[PDB]
């Protein structure tokens, strides 16, 4: 049946992970303690499905995922914290220094001897279910752990597997905001190395859900647990298809067809509509139009790249709860209608949508409230061009003086492998303005 | 002056190669130099102040060893005489013949040989009794930050390393602390000596070719020029002096793919280090050129330091490079000329001055 | 699983011990005995960052010393916590240099160096995996500097895939506690520069006017001046010995501070320090003390840092806090300050985070920077340093070890040079 893998790497994928799971495992009827009270009463239903939860006989439900670092305070925090006994204490640690926040030791020197343990449990995953493989890989730019072990991975994986769909919930770096001094370096590599085995790669941002916080919510005082569960719900609002029923469903496969044109570009976006609080819940419809005019506007996107400056290559949602698809397509007839866009001429159609009938939920001590509808926007646009333009501009400053290098080569690199990234980073730019010329006939 | 004055080589195609039929890729328009990755997919675009040719024997402006030496060595040859102090360094991977570059063979001999056969010719055509000349040499390496010696043997025990240093005269600059100088009057003699020099020389053989390099190496030919008689009574008020340095160096040596741990490794890193620092150096000199003031970060390695009274100040130097291409080692290669891109020394810059109103 | 090894030597390092092991001591749950009575478990689940273990749940420490003269030794174990240490580490010899750096490179450092590294070997075998070394040494005296840069030497030939680092108090413009501070600094530079990852600059005189100025204390002592370095120290490897939404470690700070190699010499600060009475007259918020830590007054290297611009800087705050506040003060102060800042650096700040914050505080925090300011300094020593060369003032005393003039002109170079090259980015 179908089954995805998942794969945290950092400290950014583990944080994030801690609260997919917080939020699976709410949704399928589970305590936190592996056993099943819910079906137990109910005596029956796959509700705590196949498709991240494997079962044993004996009741107890272990999720099919597995997490890595190479710093052992995450780790520790999970096998402490409030859910040690239900994942596999194969939780893969080698904790013997950490990556200095370069490309070089997470993908060289501390790559080697390591990554073979990684790849046997992705074995001894897949030979478990005879079924679809659809990976996510939650992972950060800049990082070394985030980065390099990243870049090994799946390029290792293109290898072993080959014609599987491969993902990447990635994260971008702030252009002003930032919590480091290399990640221009760390995240050109990384591209370069990865623009060709996987197939997307979404992309969120830091600084666009502070400013989100701020805005809407009235929150005054963020964390970074706060962010981490609108990912979390986020990627919910995707898996909702594989795991559950209804009217128009989509699969991991369609993803990358509908929305990666041509094999290079491959870098989307993502937003979610309803952001509210208990106060703000109420005062409102929340119909579909507002939803869907609200999922186009510049501040409830996720990155700090204003499209009315860009194109929309392509476009799909998902959406949840009581939906009346009429509606769905008025909305879509609607934005059309409008003139701030401008889609392509080379594709009139541009959207996609895709139905589910369950209702989102909620984290207990979260910001967001109970409703009855919500909704989720992945696009793959042209004006992020900007956000990879200010970043070699972040890159071609510091090499001009060959500067924070001598750390790089002196774990195993060569210094002409940075003037190779730079090509093949400036003629992703050509193309994502070679495709905004229209058509001449 | 600052005269960098980089330069790039193309070999021919082996007979195996040819055997093989090594798809060319490299290409040229003249003086500009292109290369077209056999996707197809993009075309990388060099310039260089000089561009050579040896992969057509019959084409125009072609490049043999005669028009090597007589572009590139004769300036420095004839500037040692005037009494500055020069150097002459070599880049390039394992295959492109940097030994048919600089040593060459009996019947097209290289640069070394006729470098030291015309300064045995001028010199015995200046020698009067009221000139002498007189010429000596040295040799050594560098392997992990250390430095030796290869001139002199060793103990017969085991590996009899020769540890040595770098110390600082506060006139003639850096010097080495136990070093072996010598007396020279025969080529042949200097041929012995360079055979007793890279036999000793630090090597391993690795998966890619047992004849490869792990250890820099310098050839050091100090010159003297003694004229000064004073005209009432024999008085050496002043002597001249000028020194002379050839290099060889490694490879680029990537090491996500010769994954062979332990010394091969903490080799190739220290070899990197060196490059990078001499790629800063010469960008460094290149703006040197142009009258502004900047640093130049000479303390920061060992070959650059022992190098710091030849390399900068009014000294000539020079650079060049072999390569490869045979399409199957495009990646090497690209590195082996995206190290020497200084041919831009000072185009497309913005200017910002103001001192003029020189008047009553 | 990782670790760290503390060096100690001449009086000052010995004196900062004795008040770091107690600021640790302090954090850990540790008494006197080497015993404990903690309050948590998560104080010991990476205790063997810094502590070994033993047969009944006593802690003792990799700590070692190697002073040249037993003055302080019977000063520490006669103290309140000179007693857990292990007795065989208590390395020393006798007859002091006296201030005289030949006495101790050349002669009985020679002499007492392999002893010290018998001890150094066997404290670092008994570890699982390593990642650094610690140091505490002063300069312009004998001891600290001689044998502690003959050490580092030994070791970086030794282990250099591992980290060094040093926190190394420096002479003072206005008054000088050693007549030869100058000579003796300058040739530990010249050893220092070279095998070194990251060194940390203090200077007496701006722990003296910070506790005049903003504690408004009456009495100090030395011994509470250490008090602020041991914070610092502290600071510095919280991100490895607790957990935290954004971790860190000493080798993360290595990279992202040190641009280029040599350019290593930092410049140290922490927060909040308040008087007794004036902590009910503030506020615990981010904002409150980063307005405290980019001042010129909270650092501790008597360098007016706006004389110049800053590479690179650093910071670690300690407690429960919003890590959007802390961005976006850093963001604020990359705006507003731009000349005192880089424009060949995009971003000239990063962050680090821990949630397990001291003992009696909600909120902490250091912080850390390699500005171009410190040029001033160095433009002292060797000023300093060359009019009594000129002279040959108290060379004598220096030559009758086995030396030359040579060995001082290269040094002076080593930093007239490293001079230069901040100077380089000093203008726009
Ligand atoms: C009861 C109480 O909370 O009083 C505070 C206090 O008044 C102040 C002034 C403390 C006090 O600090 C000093 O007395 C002091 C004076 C001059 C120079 C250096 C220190 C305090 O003594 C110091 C002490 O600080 C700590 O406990 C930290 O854990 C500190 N460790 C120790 O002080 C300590 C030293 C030896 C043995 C046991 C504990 C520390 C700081 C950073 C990292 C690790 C540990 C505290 C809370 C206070 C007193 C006791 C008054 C302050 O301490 C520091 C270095 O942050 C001075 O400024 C802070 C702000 C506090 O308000
Ligand atoms: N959204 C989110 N991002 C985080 C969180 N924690 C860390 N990050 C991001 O992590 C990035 C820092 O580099 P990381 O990806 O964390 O690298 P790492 O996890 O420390 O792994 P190493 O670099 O090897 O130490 C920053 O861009 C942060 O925004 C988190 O809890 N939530
Ligand atoms: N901050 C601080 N510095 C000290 C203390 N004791 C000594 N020093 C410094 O140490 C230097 C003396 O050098 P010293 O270590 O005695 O040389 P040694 O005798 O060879 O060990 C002086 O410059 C002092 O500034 C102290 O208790 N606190
Ligand atoms: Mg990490």
């Amino acid at each position: 049946m179908r089954e995805c893998i998942s794969i945290h790497v950092g400290q950014a994928g583990v944080q994030i992970g801690n609260a997919c799971w917080e939020l699976y495992c709410l949704e399928h009827g589970i305590q936190p303690d592996g056993q099943m009270p819910s079906d137990k009463t109910i005596g029956g239903g796959d509700d705590s499905f196949n498709t991240f939860f494997s079962e044993t006989g004996a009741g107890k439900h272990v999720p099919r995922a597995v997490f890595v670092d190479l710093e052992p305070t995450v780790i520790d925090e999970v096998r402490t914290g409030t859910y040690r006994q239900l994942f596999h204490p194969e939780q893969l640690i080698t904790g013997k220094e950490d990556a200095a926040n370069n490309y070089a030791r997470g993908h060289y020197t501390i790559g080697k001897e390591i990554i073979d343990l990684v790849l046997d449990r992705i074995r001894k995953l897949a030979d478990q279910c005879t079924g679809l493989q659809g990976f996510l890989v939650f992972h950060s730019f800049g990082g070394g752990t985030g980065s390099g072990f990243t870049s090994l991975l799946m390029e290792r994986l293109s290898v072993d597997y080959g014609k599987k769909s491969k993902l990447e919930f990635s994260i971008y770096p702030a252009p002003q905001v930032s919590t480091a001094v290399v990640e221009p370096y760390n995240s050109i590599l990384t591209t370069h190395t990865t623009l060709e085995h996987s197939d997307c790669a979404f992309m969120v941002d830091n600084e666009a859900i502070y400013d989100i916080c701020r805005r809407n919510l009235d929150i005054e005082r963020p964390t970074y647990t706060n962010l981490n569960r609108l990912i979390s719900q986020i990627v919910s609002s995707i898996t909702a298809s594989l795991r559950f029923d209804g009217a128009l469903n989509v699969d991991l496969t369609e993803f990358q067809t509908n929305l990666v044109p041509y094999p290079r570009i491959h870098f989307p976006l993502a937003t979610y509509a309803p952001v509210i609080s208990a106060e703000k819940a109420y005062h409102e419809q929340l119909s579909v139009a507002e939803i869907t005019n609200a999922c186009f506007e510049p501040a409830n996107q996720m990155v700090k790249c204003d499209p009315r400056h860009g194109k929309y290559m392509a476009c799909c949602l998902l959406y949840r709860g009581d939906v009346v698809p009429k509606d769905v397509n008025a909305a879509i007839a609607t934005i059309k209608t409008k003139r701030s866009i401008q889609f392509v001429d080379w594709c009139p159609t541009g959207f996609k949508v895709g139905i589910n009938y369950q209702p989102p939920t909620v984290v207990p001590g979260g910001d967001l409230a109970k409703v009855q509808r919500a909704v989720c926007m992945l696009s793959n646009t042209t004006a992020i061009a900007e956000a990879w333009a200010r970043l070699d501009h972040k890159f071609d400053l510091m090499y001009a003086k060959r500067a924070f290098v001598h750390w790089y080569v002196g774990e195993g690199m060569e210094e002409g492998e940075f003037s190779e990234a730079r090509e093949d980073m400036a003629a992703l730019e050509k193309d994502y303005e070679e495709v905004g010329v229209d058509s001449v006939e | 002056n600052s005269q960098v004055t980089v330069a790039v080589r193309v070999r021919p195609f082996s007979k195996r190669e040819k055997t093989e039929k090594a798809s060319q890729v490299v290409f040229t328009n003249g003086e500009e130099i292109t290369v077209e990755h056999p996707d197809m997919k993009q075309v990388y675009s060099f310039i260089y102040d000089v561009s050579f040719w040896s992969f057509d024997e019959c084409h125009p402006g072609y490049a043999s060893q005669t028009t090597v030496y007589e572009t590139l060595a004769a300036p420095l040859l004839d500037r040692a005489f005037e009494g500055y102090n020069t150097c002459l360094f070599a880049y390039g991977q394992t295959g492109s013949g940097k030994s048919y570059t600089m040593m060459g063979l009996n019947e097209e001999p290289g640069i070394i040989p006729r470098f030291c056969e015309d300064l045995f010719a001028q010199i015995a055509k200046k020698q009067t009794s009221e000139v002498s000349y007189h010429l000596e040499m040295s040799f050594f390496e560098v392997y992990n930050e250390k430095i030796h010696d290869l001139l002199v043997c060793k103990g017969e025990n085991g590996q009899r390393k020769q540890p040595l240093r770098a110390r600082e005269h506060p006139v003639s600059g850096p010097y080495v602390e136990g070093l072996s100088m010598n007396v020279v009057s025969s080529y042949s003699d200097i041929q012995s000596w360079l055979e007793l020099g890279n036999k000793q020389r630090a090597t391993a053989a690795t998966g890619m070719n047992d004849k490869s390099s792990r250890s820099h190496s310098v050839f050091t030919l100090v010159m003297t020029q003694t004229k000064t008689e004073v005209v009432e009574g024999e008085e050496h008020d002043h002597r001249i002096t000028s020194r002379i340095n050839l290099v060889d160096l490694a490879g680029s040596e990537r090491c996500s793919t010769a994954h062979s741990s332990g010394q091969r490794l903490k080799e190739g890193v220290s070899i990197n280090k060196s490059l990078l620092t001499l790629g800063k150096v010469i960008s460094a000199l290149s703006e040197q050129a142009n009258g502004k003031r900047v640093f130049i970060p000479y303390r920061e390695s060992t070959l650059t330091w022992l190098l710091k009274e030849s390399l900068g100040g009014n000294s000539k130097t020079a650079m060049i490079a072999t390569v490869s291409p045979a399409a199957s080692n495009i990646e090497e290669t690209l590195s082996t000329l995206r190290y020497a891109t200084q041919a831009r020394l000072i185009v497309n810059i913005a200017k910002v001055n103001e001192d003029m109103n020189a008047k009553l | 699983m990782r670790e760290i090894v503390h060096i100690q030597a001449g009086q000052c390092g010995n004196q900062i011990g004795a008040k770091f092991w107690e600021v640790i001591s302090d954090e850990h749950g540790i008494d006197p005995t080497g015993s404990y009575h903690g309050d948590s478990d998560l104080q010991l689940e990476r205790i063997n960052v810094y502590y070994n273990e033993a047969t009944g749940n006593k802690y003792v420490p990799r700590a070692i010393l190697v002073d040249l003269e037993p003055g302080t030794m019977d000063s520490v174990r006669s103290g309140p916590f000179g007693q857990i240490f292990r007795p065989d580490n208590f390395v020393f010899g006798q007859s002091g240099a006296g201030n005289n750096w030949a006495k101790g490179h050349y002669t009985e450092g020679a002499e007492l160096v392999d002893s010290v590294l018998d001890v150094v070997r066997k404290e670092s075998e008994s570890c699982d995996c390593l990642q650094g070394f610690q140091l505490t040494h002063s300069l312009g005296g004998g001891t600290g500097s001689g044998m502690g840069t003959l050490l580092i030497s030994k070791i970086r030939e030794e282990y250099p895939d591992r980290i060094m680092n040093t926190f190394s108090v420096m002479p003072s413009p206005k008054v000088s506690d050693t007549v030869v501070e100058p000579y003796n600094a300058t040739l530990s530079v010249h050893q220092l520069v070279e095998n070194t990852d990251e060194t940390y600059c203090i200077d007496n005189e701006a722990l003296y006017d910070i506790c005049f100025r903003t504690l408004k204390l009456t009495t100090p002592t030395y011994g509470d001046l250490n008090h602020l370095v041991s914070a610092t120290m502290s600071g510095v490897t919280t991100c490895l010995r607790f957990p935290g939404q954004l971790n860190a470690d000493l080798r993360k700070l290595a990279v992202n501070m040190v641009p280029f190699p040599r350019l290593h010499f930092f410049m140290p600060g922490f927060a909040p320090l308040t008087s007794r009475g004036s902590q009910q007259y503030r506020a615990l918020t981010v904002p409150e003390l980063t307005q405290q830590m980019f001042d010129s007054k909270n650092m501790m290297a008597a360098c007016d840092p706006r004389h110049g611009r800053y590479l690179t800087v650093a910071a670690i705050f300690r407690g429960r806090m919003s890590m959007k506040e802390v961005d976006e003060q850093m963001l604020n102060v990359q705006n507003k300050n731009s000349s005192y800042f880089v424009e060949w650096i995009p971003n000239n700040v990063k962050t680090a985070v821990c949630d397990i914050p001291p003992r009696g505080l909600k909120m902490s925090a250091t912080f850390i920077g390699n500005s171009t300011a410190i040029q001033e300094l160095f433009k002292r020593i060797s000023e300093q340093f060359t009019a009594m060369f000129r002279r040959k003032a108290f060379l004598h005393w220096y030559t009758g070890e086995g030396m030359d003039e040579m060995e001082f002109t290269e040094a002076e170079s080593n930093m007239n040079d490293l001079v230069s090259e901040y100077q380089q980015y000093q203008d726009a």
